């Protein structure tokens, strides 16, 4: 939805590929 | 309020009960809450998945030894149609039988042009019969005659069109193609209203025996009771003569006439229901607040009946109309709904029958099929083998045994001891054994008639029964196994086929 | 052996049929028990390693027979054995066997008592995993 | 078949000093009915009954192999090259929390692990054979010129 | 607490809630 | 067909395992001593 919430939802994509690479982060 | 001392005090307390096997009664507000809140059992419900019990005197667990896997369970993947083996079909009632089938054509697919490419089908038609009825009605008079000569009888057509409603013909419509909803219903509506203008005032049953299924034994019937009274055909006949009593052959129905179907009356109160088909079924013009909507009996939109479904219009007695479907593709994933249920509504029982089944019927195929299929339960045999029985006229079940071709050899023939059934008819010592049978079975109707309303005549029946019981089973030990079969063929070969 | 112990956590049958990938987990990761050998992967409020040891009231004098919860298949430290199969080994129907061993209980309705009862010969023991057959496709 | 009987004495006992006295007079087919339970197994609730034995795919965690763990050690040695109130409560070095968490941690703590996302998350013979047991499978598609593979759609 | 970050989290006891969220919510 | 011919545990808890056994004496010092 418009570009805050297209920044956002990318930004919070990058920080679970980032915790699934490290963590046991759930469904990514 | 909204009803606080009608909706409440639990309905009549519910005093409406149930009975569960052991004579255990339960409310109806029970099973109610047992069916609605109580959800977690329904989930496993709705999800075919297998435990197996435990045995209860085992020591130790032991899951019991079944073998579930029910043709409704197995079925569940299927399309169309689930599939028994029969013994299956024979349980969990399943007792309409097809009688016939047929095609509502738009245009009829010729043997010209190419092949039939105009052959386009709105509907796929099915007739089903209730095949023990269709015993106890068409069997029991037209049983053990021609069967040529029983279809070729105008009295028969007739009479499978009067007992229609007592065979509780259902006729499933199957939708062959993607059916705008206003041209079926205009269809109906005009085909209907064309066989209620033929439906002259004709013959319908009057009830010889009231209520059954008080409000406290929903479960149970009255028909086992009914039919194994201490007396049973004299009682019946006396309900019958103390109301209607049956003047024709060996069916029963006293079959008031004329009248029955009123013209002025149900006739046009059944060509304003039909009017009131287009107003019920595609209402003011609102896709999605047409009843049949969201229902995958129609597309997403409302608009078309979806190929595949299905329509059983199931004719009851006294007028009753039943109209349910059923969702077409994966029995599985099929949901059936109720339409409409009218009551009362001789007119439209009797159109709808003279539709399909009448000399001129919506499907000629069909009508004739189903005339023609129909003496086969009259005849005790069933449409599809049930029974396994070996003597069926169509689907004889077979014994399972290689056919025997003499060799030869000599080897193979040896020659043992009295381990042969006869097999030999008219020969010397068949004659000589029915003989012998013949004054064991003298013996016993000599032996029979010395035991000594209806009732009492009942009982002395069942003691000649134990006397010529024991009296024949002495002389059948005094004679040989082959007499015994002998005895055994002779009663299977002198009732009639209709079992009577 | 392995396979007839369940002690067996995933068996890999590769594409020909013929050549089996065996990871047996190791021991003390082979179930819940709290064995320090084993990374502190569930650890209580007191920084305790959990232990899931329940008894077998049938064999108390005998630990090894008592039953645990194994331990998820991502926690596992495992073996990586190769396994040449033979040529007859669909034939002789160990694996099927097996496999039919495995599927036969669990969830069992108990009337005599009522509730849903999991027996425990569909428990496993100590050392005891579900065996996971996975097949390769060679395409 | 003394077994038996001295089994389900030592069920009894278990019960009886389990759950605070409560035995008594009373309650005999409670007590009876709990020591058959307790003696055919484990009684399950109605959620451990539906819980299915294959996990969510989404329920599997990352588990990084040695190479992958050194991709982590290289990354998080690479990146890097207001009020007290209204900071955070987690607060913490990132970096240093990072790179404790390359060392020691949960993904980074097998030595072992070799595909464990690529594997599972993955459905095999028995698992598939679990799932439909489960009923929780609705079609399952015969493929391929030997018909040796499905694609099963739950 | 900590009995609940791993013990019923990561070891996957504590099977998913279907009686209460099918019965008090459904 | 064959040779001879003429003929608490293994039914309620099932079998016992054979592989295991050497991890005994481990198992029981685990549990005396909770602390390791
Ligand atoms: C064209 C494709 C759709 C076919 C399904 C039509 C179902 C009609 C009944 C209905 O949708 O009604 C439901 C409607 C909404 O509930 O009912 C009501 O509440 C209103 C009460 C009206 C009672 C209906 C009387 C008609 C009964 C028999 C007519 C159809 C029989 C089939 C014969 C075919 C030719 C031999």
């Amino acid at each position: 939805l418009n570009i805050f919430s297209k920044k956002i939802i990318s930004k919070v994509k990058q920080k679970k590929q980032k915790l699934n690479y490290m963590t046991s982060y759930l469904n990514v | 309020e909204a009803l606080l001392a009608l909706v409440a005090q639990r309905v009549a307390a519910e005093r409406m009960f149930f009975t569960l096997e052991d004579g255990s009664k339960v409310s109806l507000w029970d099973l109610q809450q047992y069916v609605d809140n109580n959800p977690e059992l329904a989930a496993l419900a709705a999800s075919v998945r297998r435990i197996a019990v435990a045995d209860p005197e085992d020591p130790a667990g032991r899951p019991l030894p079944g073998g579930g896997a029910s043709g409704l369970d197995r079925s569940r993947g299927l399309t169309g149609a689930a599939h028994m083996s029969g013994q299956e079909a024979e349980e969990l009632e399943l007792d309409w039988g097809q009688v016939g089938r047929g095609a509502l054509w738009r245009r009829r697919p010729t043997r010209w042009l190419l092949g039939g490419l105009d052959g386009v089908k709105d509907w796929e038609l099915e007739a089903y019969a209730h095949e023990p009825l269709a015993n106890q009605l068409l069997g029991a008079k037209y049983g053990g005659r021609d069967p040529r000569a029983v279809v070729a009888d105008p009295a028969y057509a007739a009479d499978v069109l009067r007992a229609g409603p007592l065979l509780g013909m259902t006729f499933v419509l199957r939708a062959a193609r993607d059916l705008p909803l206003q041209e079926v219903a205009s269809s109906w509506r005009g085909l209907l209203g064309n066989y209620l203008q033929r439906q002259a005032p004709l013959s319908l049953p009057k009830a010889v025996r009231p209520a059954h299924l008080d409000p406290t034994d929903l479960n149970g019937v009255a028909w086992p009771a009914l039919l194994s009274r201490p007396a049973a055909a004299a009682h019946a006949a006396a309900e019958a003569e103390a109301a209607g009593a049956v003047p024709d052959d060996e069916m029963g129905v006293a079959w008031r006439v004329q009248s029955g179907k009123e013209a002025a009356a149900s006739v046009a109160a059944a060509q304003q229901l039909l009017q009131s088909l287009p107003d019920a079924l595609c209402p003011g013009p609102s896709p999605a607040a047409w009843p049949l909507t969201g229902t995958k009996l129609v597309d997403e939109g409302g608009r078309n009946w979806r190929r595949g479904g299905s329509v059983w219009v199931t004719l009851q007695p006294e007028g009753g109309v039943l109209v349910q479907a059923q969702t077409g593709g994966v029995v599985g994933e099929q949901e059936s709904y109720l339409l409409t249920h009218v009551q009362g509504q001789e007119a439209l029982a009797g159109a709808v029958m003279s539709a399909f089944m009448g000399p001129q019927p919506l499907d000629p195929e069909l009508a004739a099929a189903a005339r023609s299929v129909l003496l086969v339960p009259a005849n005790g045999f069933t449409a599809a083998n049930k029974e396994r029985d070996p003597n069926h006229p169509l689907y004889p079940s077979f014994t399972g045994v290689r056919p025997g071709r003499a060799p030869r050899d000599v080897a193979a023939y040896t020659l043992a001891g009295g381990r042969t059934p006869l097999l030999a008819a008219g020969g010397p010592g068949e004659a000589k054994l029915a003989s012998e049978l013949r004054t064991v079975m003298e013996a016993a109707l000599a032996a029979a008639a010395r035991a000594e309303e209806a009732e009492a005549a009942e009982a002395r029946r069942a003691r000649g029964r134990a006397a010529a019981a024991a009296v024949m089973a002495e002389g059948l030990r005094r004679l040989g196994p082959d007499a015994v079969a002998m005895l055994e063929r002779t009663a299977a070969e002198a009732e009639a086929p209709q079992g009577g | 052996e392995l396979l007839k112990d369940q002690r067996v956590k995933r068996l890999v049958v590769y594409g020909d049929m013929r050549t089996a990938v065996v990871e047996v987990p190791h021991p003390w990761s082979a179930s819940v028990l709290g064995h320090p050998a084993t990374h502190p992967f569930y650890e209580d409020s007191a920084h305790n390693r959990v232990s899931m040891l329940r008894p077998n009231p049938a064999a108390p004098e005998d630990v090894t027979q008592w039953f645990c919860a194994e331990m998820p298949e991502w926690d596992m430290e495992k073996y990586r054995f190769y396994v040449d199969l033979p040529g007859d080994f669909w034939e002789s129907g160990v694996l099927q066997r097996h496999l039919a061993a495995q599927r036969a209980e669990g969830a069992v309705w108990d009337p005599a008592s009522g509730q849903y009862i999991l027996p425990y010969r569909a428990q496993k023991k100590v050392f005891q995993v579900s065996t996971e057959v996975q097949l390769l496709d060679p395409q | 078949e003394a077994a038996y009987s001295a089994y389900l004495r030592r069920i009894a006992e278990a019960y009886l000093a389990e759950h605070p006295q409560m035995a008594a007079p009373e309650h005999a087919a409670h007590v009876a009915r709990v020591v058959r339970s307790r003696a055919l197994g484990t009684p399950l609730s109605f959620d451990e009954l539906m819980r299915s034995a294959v996990p969510a795919p989404g329920e599997v965690p990352n588990r990084n192999s040695r190479g992958q763990v050194a991709e982590q050690v290289r990354a998080i040695l690479d990146q890097y090259d207001a009020k007290t109130e209204d900071m955070v409560d987690d607060a913490f070095t990132t970096e240093v929390v990072e790179e404790a968490m390359a060392l020691f941690g949960d993904a980074n703590s097998v030595k072992t692990a070799w595909r464990t996302q690529e594997v599972l998350r993955e459905l095999s013979y028995t698992q598939l054979w679990a799932l439909v047991g489960e009923g929780h499978v609705a079609r399952v598609r015969f493929y391929g010129p030997e018909k040796n593979k499905v694609m099963a759609t739950t | 607490e900590e009995l609940e970050d791993v013990a019923v989290r990561k070891l996957r006891l504590e099977p998913p809630a279907l009686q209460a969220s099918l019965q008090e919510r459904a | 067909y064959g040779e001879g011919g003429l003929r608490a545990l293994e039914a309620v808890v099932g079998k016992a395992p054979a592989t295991t056994g050497r991890y005994r004496r481990d198992l029981e010092l685990l549990l005396a001593h909770p602390e390791l």
